[PDB]
C-alpha cells in the first residue's frame, strides 16, 4: 500500500507544492527588498 | 530618493520576472503528465 | 521486399507493446503483486 501511497504523494507534490514554494521565495524576496529600503532610509536619516 | 526609486523598480521587476518560473513549471507538469500517459498508434503511420 | 517485411513486423509487434503499456500502468498502480505475497506467505506457513 505505501508504495502506491508515496507514488501518489510525489505525483501530487510535483504539480502542487512546487509552484507554492516558488511563490514563497518571490514574496520573501520582495518583502526583504522593501525592508532593506526602510532600514537604509532610517540609517541615512541618522547619518544626515 | 535615488534609493527608493531603485527599490521600487527592483521589487517590481523581481515580482514580474519571478512569475515566469511558474509558467515553465506548468509546462514541465504537462510534460510529466504526458510521460505518465502511455503512447500508442502514431508510430505505425510514421513507419509507413 | 525488405521494407515491406520490416513494416509488417513492426505493425505486428505494436500491439504487444500497448499490452505491456497497460501492464506497466497496472504495476505502477501496484495491484498485481499482493497476490504473490499472499501465495509466498501461505507456502511459508505450510513449510513451517
Amino acid at each position: 500500500y505505501l508504495i502506491n501511497y508515496i507514488q501518489d504523494e510525489i505525483n501530487t507534490i510535483f504539480s502542487d507544492y512546487i509552484p507554492y514554494v516558488f511563490k514563497l521565495l518571490k514574496e520573501n524576496l520582495c518583502l526583504n527588498l522593501h525592508k532593506f529600503n526602510e532600514f537604509i532610509q532610517n540609517e541615512l536619516q541618522e547619518a544626515s | 530618493d535615488f534609493h527608493s526609486e531603485y527599490i521600487v523598480s527592483a521589487s517590481n521587476f523581481t515580482s514580474q520576472l519571478s512569475s515566469q518560473v511558474e509558467q515553465f513549471l506548468h509546462r514541465n507538469i504537462q510534460e510529466y503528465l504526458s510521460i505518465l500517459t502511455d503512447p500508442d498508434g502514431k508510430g505505425k503511420e510514421k513507419i509507413a | 521486399k525488405a521494407a515491406s517485411g520490416t513494416t509488417g513486423t513492426y505493425q505486428e509487434w505494436k500491439d504487444k507493446a500497448q499490452n505491456l503499456y497497460q501492464e506497466l500502468l497496472t504495476q505502477e498502480g501496484q495491484a498485481s503483486f499482493q497476490g504473490l505475497k499472499d501465495n509466498v506467505f501461505d507456502g511459508l506457513v505450510r513449510v513451517t
